[PDB]
């Protein structure tokens, strides 16, 4: 292909079906699993 | 900018920032 500069997009772009007496309700749900790892120790010099 | 001293830009702009505010704001 080749290399290209651009300018970066931050997001998508979501518009909420607001008004002054409606509700959303979830039905349904997932379980969901995540992982973070974090380092504890360093080596002894 | 001085004797070999330079001031690197931010990656972010400062309009890139308010963006991110202004979907804090109107999501909540
Ligand atoms: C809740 O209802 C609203 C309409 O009252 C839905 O929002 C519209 O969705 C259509 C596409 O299906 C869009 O073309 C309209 O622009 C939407 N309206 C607004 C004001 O954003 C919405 O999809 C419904 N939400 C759910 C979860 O079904
Ligand atoms: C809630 O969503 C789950 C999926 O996330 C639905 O379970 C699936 O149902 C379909 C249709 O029977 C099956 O093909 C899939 O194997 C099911 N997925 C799993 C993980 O079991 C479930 O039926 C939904 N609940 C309701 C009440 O609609």
């Amino acid at each position: 292909q080749s290399i290209i500069a651009y300018t970066m997009s931050l997001g998508a772009e979501n518009s909420v079906a607001y008004s002054n007496n409606s509700i959303a309700i979830p039905t349904n749900f997932t379980i969901s699993v995540t992982t973070e790892i974090l380092p504890v120790s360093m080596t002894k010099t | 900018k001085f004797k070999g001293l330079t001031v690197l830009p931010p990656l972010l702009t400062d309009e890139m920032i308010a963006q991110y505010t202004s979907a804090l704001l109107a999501g909540t």
